[PDB]
């Protein structure tokens, strides 16, 4: 129940404001900047502010914080969802999120803001559907918004029917400084770029453990996805009944399902690092990386971030494979490896100086983060079984899908 | 080709499950 | 004579074929025809007369003549037996008492010497309730295997969903067309 | 299928070597199609196995079945899930329709000795589907 959604700037200037209910005066935005400064300077800064009887709940974007005023006990989750939808719509319409487009695309921005939410209740949020009613360069609204199918515009015709899938894996490992991994979860990401003619009803079928058990094939490699988050086009009832993944794919790239299950296997990369930091004299980095992944897979663009001293200077790197560069902006040693064959072992011996005078305050121990991304590797073992592309007219589809394995929250706790 | 794994064609359904 | 025009027409597709739509009243015949032609579940009143439509798929114009299952219209199916090339029967598994009547009607219609080139086309209609049987129990009850010199194919289609319609159309095309 | 014919003798030898009773990861061949085996493909594979021999009458074993499924997947891209047998005790019918291979007793269903036997009626009669309609949907 937001009262007025406004877009601010980095200097406190409101780039654009659009009141929806008017229950909050527009002058209350002036106290938002001082309130945010006080909260940040006292550690009380939060995404949801409070200017007396009016709360300013908003998030910070690339260049501005979208503050949406509210007065009643409105759904903060609803406000956050509306803000996320607005950010996605702006990103779809404008390739960049900065003040350069706010002051240049106001004509279409105002129309989009007026059409998106009325009286604090959003009604239309599909960027592809919204692009047919509001343009920056007006006919009747499309029937898709009024119709039940608001994610598949009718009348789409293409020369070919090719759908590109992307099974993106995120290897997140929370390894403590003692050497034990605490948070080791892998979240699947099935992003598909459907480009066909018409409104096909996709019939997704994979090697799920639950599906195999129900059908009686619970003996082969089946993915035990703890959480499966279907998209809007996917029918929740069909999945709830017999794990039937039936949905109408949209035109473009979108996320259909997002698997998320815990991981109990060995890490793909094992890093053994040592810290021979002398007391204001020198420092040693005996870092050894062991690739526990399969030898048939190669981790393209391996970036193991090793946090070096903040005041360290005159560093020397004695490694084996991969480019080692120290970034003063990040204050860490970037163990950059182009191609890392599975089972490879890289040994590094760091040596950097340190000032004699001790630092005034402690800087902490940032964790070591690996940026390995090995494509064509399905760690979870989940394989797509079939994709029932059915169209009323009748056509032969050519679906495609690729599996990409990367490291997510794969950080290693420092000692 | 494409970085991150070459795209592979997908099936239509579980032919072995009827 | 010259058949160059016929060959040129066949190079891009010339065969169309025909089809029939028979079954008991409230058996999903009108809804099935609407889904095949349009692609939506259109709600219609009981077929007092008949419905004639055509389906364009695989370069073949499948003309469908829907026929109701009224008692006064059951003996009127002999009018459509003239100049008819196909025949599709829609079963009603949700009517246990009407299953015997449907089987008797199918036997009576299949006992005509003029309707001999029309292959059997059994459609498992009303495939949305738990009381519906499998694709073999209905066939076993109807004894479709006892039809000598009859090419029958059992296909289950859900009126609400529409699954299996493509398979039935492909089977009908393969039975009618004996080419690549 | 020259590749299938070549792999049949080695596969049969490996199955015979394994008694009736190391690397991590799941690599995927680039551009190799992966899908469940079809009924026609299953029937063709069963016919080829019957013609070549070594599978009819062979003692059923988990290791031999896994090796055969892996070889079939490598040589054809078929998912190793269609080579399932119906639960015992007694004759186990193939889970995938069209498969001509079935398990029959040779003497708890787990300790019962099973042997692979060809069955042409399996490709025409859905014995596994009829026995377990819930498993077939
Ligand atoms: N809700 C639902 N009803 C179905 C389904 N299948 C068949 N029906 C029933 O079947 C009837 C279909 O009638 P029509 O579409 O008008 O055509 P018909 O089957 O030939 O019926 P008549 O015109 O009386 O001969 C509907 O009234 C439904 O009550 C189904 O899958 N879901
Ligand atoms: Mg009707």
């Amino acid at each position: 129940s937001a009262s007025a959604v406004y877009v601010l700037d980095l200097k406190g200037k409101v780039l654009i404001c659009r009141n929806y209910r008017g229950d909050v005066d527009m002058s209350e935005v002036e106290h938002f900047m001082p309130i945010l400064m006080e909260k940040e300077e006292e550690g009380m800064l939060s995404p949801i502010l409070a200017h007396g009887g009016v709360r300013f709940m908003w998030i910070k974007h690339n260049n501005l914080y979208l503050v949406a005023t509210s007065k009643k006990n409105a759904c903060v989750s609803l406000v956050f969802s509306f803000l996320y939808k607005v950010v996605q719509v702006f990103s779809e319409y404008f390739k960049e999120l900065e003040e350069e487009s706010i002051r240049d695309n106001f004509v279409i921005i105002y129309e989009l803001l007026d059409e998106l939410m009325d009286f604090g209740y959003p009604q239309t949020t599909d960027s592809k559907i919204l692009q047919e009613y509001i343009t920056q360069e007006a006919p009747r609204p499309p029937a898709t918004v009024t119709n039940a199918v608001s994610w598949r515009s009718e009348g789409i015709k293409y020369r070919k029917n090719e759908v590109f899938l992307d099974v993106i894996e995120a290897v997140n490992l929370l390894v403590s400084a003692n050497g034990n991994v605490l948070r080791s979860e892998i979240v699947g990401s099935i992003k598909m770029r459907v480009f066909l003619s018409g409104m096909p009803e996709l019939r997704l079928g994979l090697n799920d453990k639950v599906l195999f058990d129900n059908t009686g094939r619970g003996k082969s490699k089946s993915v035990e996805l703890e959480d499966v988050k279907f998209h809007q086009c996917v029918r929740l009832s069909r999945f709830e009944n017999d794990r039937t993944i039936s949905f109408i794919p949209p035109d473009g790239e979108f996320e259909l399902m997002s698997y998320r299950l815990n991981t109990h296997v060995k890490p793909l990369i094992w890093i053994e690092s040592v810290i021979e930091k002398h007391s204001h004299s020198r420092i040693e980095y005996m870092v050894k990386a062991k690739s526990q992944f399969k030898r048939r897979s190669t981790a393209n663009n391996v970036e193991i971030h090793i946090p070096v001293p903040n005041d360290a200077d005159s560093p020397k790197f004695k490694t084996t494979v991969g480019s080692v560069k120290w970034v003063p902006e990040n204050s860490e040693i970037v163990w950059s490896v182009k191609s890392f064959p599975g089972g490879k072992e890289y040994l590094m011996r760091a040596h950097f100086g340190l000032p004699s005078v001790e630092a005034e305050d402690k800087e902490g121990k940032p964790p070591i983060s690996v940026k390995f991304e090995i494509p064509y590797f399905t760690t979870s073992g989940i394989q797509v079984r079939y994709l029932k592309i059915i169209e009323k007219s009748g056509y032969q589809a050519l679906p495609w899908v690729r599996y990409i394995t990367q490291n997510g929250d794969y950080q290693l706790r420092t000692q | 080709d494409r970085k991150g794994g070459s795209y592979s064609q997908a099936a239509g359904s579980d032919s072995a499950q009827s | 004579g010259n058949i160059f025009a016929n060959l040129f027409k066949g190079l891009f597709g010339k065969k169309e074929m025909r089809i029939l739509m028979v079954g008991l009243d409230a058996a999903g015949k009108t809804t099935i025809l609407y889904k095949l032609k349009l692609g939506e579940i259109v709600t219609t009143i009981p077929t007092i007369g008949f419905n004639v439509e055509t389906v364009e798929y695989k370069n073949i114009s499948f003309t469908v003549w829907d026929v109701g299952g009224q008692d006064k219209i059951r003996p009127l199916w002999r009018h459509y037996f003239q100049n008819t090339q196909g025949l599709i029967f829609v079963v009603d598994s949700n009517d246990r008492e009407r299953v015997n009547e449907a089987r008797e009607e199918l036997m009576r219609m299949l006992a005509e010497d003029e309707l001999r080139d029309a292959v059997l086309l059994v459609f498992a209609n009303k495939q949305d309730l738990p009381n519906a049987m499998n694709a073999a129990e209905i066939t076993d009850k109807l004894g479709l295997h006892s039809l000598r010199h009859r090419n029958w194919y059992i296909q289950a289609t859900c009126a609400t969903s529409g699954d299996g319609l493509y398979e039935g159309l492909d089977w009908l095309s393969n039975q009618l067309r004996n080419q690549k | 299928s020259k590749s299938s014919v070549i792999g049949w003798p080695a596969v049969r030898e490996r199955m015979r070597r394994a008694e009736p009773a190391e690397e991590v990861g799941f690599p995927v061949t680039p551009q190799v199609p992966l899908r469940p085996m079809t009924y026609k493909a299953a029937v063709d594979l069963s016919h080829f196995l019957k013609e070549k021999g070594g599978l009819e009458g062979l003692i059923h074993s988990q290791r031999r079945q896994d090796i055969l499924d892996l070889w079939i997947y490598h040589t054809q891209g078929y998912f190793p899930d269609w080579q399932n047998y119906t639960p015992g005790p007694g004759v186990r019918y193939p889970l995938t329709f069209g498969w001509c291979y079935k398990l029959v007793p040779v003497e708890d269903p787990e300790r019962e000795v099973l042997e692979w036997r060809f069955d042409s009626r399996l490709a025409f009669h859905h014995v596994a589907r009829e026995l377990h309609p819930e498993y077939f949907k």
